[PDB]
């Protein structure tokens, strides 16, 4: 209880000293073979690539300055880049080096074989619910430790959580957090995944996360998210109404707990109580899980991804392999100073 | 069933953000 306190009140002293003086320029393109594309975006890419000088395998976040730019996401790059330096949690994925060139943004991370969530989740169809409850613990803890930072996540689902060669989770994503101590009001996030608060433009806090947290656990459980529809404004309008239906193989202990994270009135709703967290942790549905033996990574995980040796890409897609060019003329280099 | 009615939505697939 007071040694909780004390960690979360020395992680956030670490954490606000790295935020006020971010690592720049910590290695350089031709330090690194290029392996394989792991993922394609509007902005950029993810390739696997190998350290030259060690034989170190790592996932490299590739952006385009110009399409970063041209599609007003500078101040969500900036940012992510200084939250992965200066973050320091177990299921939260490590910034290895970060540089730029004329051309491009580069987040080297470590590289985790195991995939999205998402594809090990449409492939088995869903998880029982032991297997779920071990992921969400995971989010839990996090959630904890970044809420303790004042950072809303927003952009919780299965695509933004990798699974380790431990079987435990890393998030990725880091573009949408925001430092919130009181409210903010941007649309953004998943429209399966939004609560209703930010779909009703009102302000909202940090609760939206634990709303996201009842998305996921649903989705996990289910094989499918509890608010689906054809085209996103039906999702909305089903979202906001009170009304959600449960698969008849949900037990009766994951009901309650979900009827309470997917709680339309915040002033209701777990995680967003006077107790906080603990509402969630000491929830019946949560009794069988050593909270302290999941952050130290001492449960045997439930599902261990198959790794045919440190470089294996078989938990990624394939995709064209494009050339990486750097112009001769520096791009938008007032704009990325920081980075 | 439930589970049709999400195949038929056509969101299965990676979802992107808004
Ligand atoms: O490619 S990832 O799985 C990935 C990301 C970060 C660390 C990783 C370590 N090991 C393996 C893969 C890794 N990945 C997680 C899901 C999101 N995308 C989509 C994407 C693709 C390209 C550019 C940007 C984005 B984006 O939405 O901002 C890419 C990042
Ligand atoms: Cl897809």
């Amino acid at each position: 209880q007071e040694s909780v306190k004390e960690f979360l009140a020395k992680a956030k002293e670490e954490f606000l000293k790295k935020w006020e003086s971010p690592s720049q320029n910590t290695a350089q393109l031709d330090h690194f073979d290029r392996i394989k594309t792991l993922g394609t975006g509007s902005f950029g890419r993810v390739m696997l690539v190998k350290h030259k000088e060690t034989g170190n395998h790592y996932a490299m976040k590739i952006l385009d300055k110009q399409k970063v730019v041209k599609l007003k996401q500078i101040e969500h790059t900036l940012n992510e880049k200084r939250i992965l330096q200066a973050v320091n949690f177990p299921f939260l994925v490590k910034l290895e080096f970060s540089f730029k060139d004329n051309s491009n943004l580069y987040m080297v991370m470590e590289y985790v074989p195991g995939g999205e969530m998402f594809s090990h989740l449409r492939r088995i169809g869903r998880f029982s619910e032991p297997h779920a409850r071990f992921y969400a613990a995971q989010i839990v803890l996090t959630f904890e430790y970044l809420h303790s930072l004042d950072l809303i996540y927003r952009d919780l689902k299965p695509e933004n959580l990798l699974i380790d060669q431990q079987g435990y989770i890393q998030v990725t994503d880091f573009g949408f957090a925001k430092r919130v101590k009181g409210r903010t009001w941007t649309l953004c996030g998943t429209p399966e995944y939004l609560a209703p608060e930010i779909i009703l433009s009102k302000g909202y806090n940090k609760a939206v996360d634990w709303w996201a947290l009842g998305v996921l656990i649903y989705e996990m459980a289910a094989g499918y998210p509890p608010f689906f529809a054809d085209q996103p404004i039906q999702i909305y309008e089903k979202i906001v109404s009170g009304k959600v239906r449960f698969p008849s193989h949900f037990s009766s202990d994951l009901k309650d707990l979900l009827r309470n994270l997917l709680q339309v009135d915040l002033t209701k709703r777990f995680g967003n109580l006077k107790n906080g967290v603990n509402d969630i942790k000491n929830h019946k549905w949560f009794a069988t899980t050593d909270w302290i033996a999941i952050y130290q990574r001492k449960v045997e995980a439930p599902f261990i991804p198959k790794f045919k040796g440190p470089g294996d890409t078989s938990n990624f897609d394939d995709y064209e392999e494009e050339e990486i060019r750097v112009s001769i003329n520096e791009k938008c280099g007032k704009e990325f100073t920081e980075f | 069933t439930t589970y049709a009615d999400f195949i038929a939505s056509g969101r299965t697939g990676r979802r992107n953000s808004i």
